[PDB]
């Protein structure tokens, strides 16, 4: 499982205002 | 403009070395055409250096129709002399249930992508399989198809603005660089292409798997 801090998922929402992901290996 | 090579040499010299990064290269075809493989063996040759036709990157894979095999990355891996297992932890992989979670997911790939950066390996590959598989699903009907238009037209802006800003490689199946399969050799035709000469390219799927 690959984790995004809600902090890190505001930064992606604020550069384009203008269940996730997981490695093959399954983390 | 980096260019991550498709596996296949007669593929390769058609796209123009392979396919381009802050670009978004489209495959369409009917089902095994070679869409799907295409799409796993460039999560592997990416992560090759330059020399061997990779960018030294990590690969996103967005799974919309269960398509997604790590078995098969581990085969393509194994038979074109890479350590599977290496292969297997730089390659991301989310699946998609339906056209809202599958946007959603790009907002995620965007905080993986600045992460990645300043990193030996960032992300220079995104892969969106069957792109319109649920926008074809849940809008069915003359009166949802605006609503359907604009959701698939926004999900490809914000692509577009992962692959400017990134320097990534956007490749996405359906069923702007738009290259359309058909069928063991399958056949490859660019659809008028901007900058690259009108032409076709014979492709094989094996155990490596697109090559020659
Ligand atoms: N492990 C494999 N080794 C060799 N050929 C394979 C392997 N897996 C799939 N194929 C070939 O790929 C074809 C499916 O192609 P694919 O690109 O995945 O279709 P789609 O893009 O429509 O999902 C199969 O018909 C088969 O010939
Ligand atoms: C943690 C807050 C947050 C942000 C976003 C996108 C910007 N989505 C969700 N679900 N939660």
């Amino acid at each position: 499982k690959l984790n995004v801090s809600c902090q890190a998922l505001q930064k992606a929402c604020k550069l384009f205002s203008d269940s996730g992901f997981s490695t093959a290996s399954g983390k | 403009i980096g260019r991550i090579s498709t596996g296949s040499k007669s593929l390769d010299k058609l796209l123009g070395g392979g396919i381009e990064t802050q670009a978004i290269t489209e495959v369409f075809g009917e089902f095994g055409s070679g869409k799907t493989q295409l799409a796993h063996t460039l999560a592997v040759m990416v992560q090759l250096p330059p020399e061997e036709g990779g960018l030294n990157g990590s690969a996103m894979y967005i799974d919309t129709e269960n398509t997604f095999r790590p078995e098969r990355l581990r085969e393509i891996a194994q038979n074109r002399g890479l350590d599977p297992d290496e292969v297997l932890d730089n390659v991301a992989y989310a699946r998609a249930f339906n056209s809202n979670h599958q946007m959603q997911l790009l907002y995620q790939a965007s905080a993986m992508m600045v992460e990645s950066l300043n990193t030996d390996r960032p992300y220079k590959l995104l892969i969106v399989d069957s792109l319109t598989s649920h926008f074809r699903s849940e809008y069915i009907g003359r009166g949802a198809l605006a609503e359907r238009q604009q959701k698939l037209a926004r999900f490809l802006r914000m692509l577009h603005r992962l692959a400017n800003e990134f320097d990534i490689a956007v490749f996405v199946t359906n069923q702007t660089l738009r290259v359309y399969l058909r069928k063991g050799k399958r056949i490859a035709r660019l659809i008028d292409a901007p900058h690259l000469p009108e032409g076709e390219a014979v492709f094989s799927i094996t155990e490596k798997g697109i090559e020659d």
